[PDB]
């Protein structure tokens, strides 16, 4: 949710969201974004 | 037939040595050889 708001910042100012402990549903994220570059290492793309 | 008995120590060794033998088997399909986990399945589903 907090991704969602306000102005993001620069590249060199990257904010970060650290998760321990939830459920995560990221196609439910990247549903509401238009995916451009999806591309992982020392995993597959589909694998996360 | 007890403790104090030989020849049933050596019927119960000749026994164990069956178990073992088998054990030994039934327990390297934990074992991790230098990998990321003992299950295929799991690799499978985590790398490229």
């Amino acid at each position: 949710s907090p991704l969602l708001s306000g102005t993001p910042p620069q590249v060199y100012n990257f904010k970060r969201l650290v998760f321990t402990n939830c459920n995560y549903n990221l196609t439910k994220l990247l549903s509401l974004f238009s995916v451009n570059d999806f591309t992982c290492s020392q995993i597959s793309p589909a694998a996360i | 037939f007890t403790t104090t008995n030989e020849a049933f120590q050596k019927v119960q060794d000749a026994v164990n040595n069956n178990a073992q033998a088998l054990s030994k088997l039934a327990s390297e399909l934990s074992n991790t050889f230098g990998a990321i986990s003992a299950s295929i399945g799991d690799i499978i589903q985590r790398l490229d």
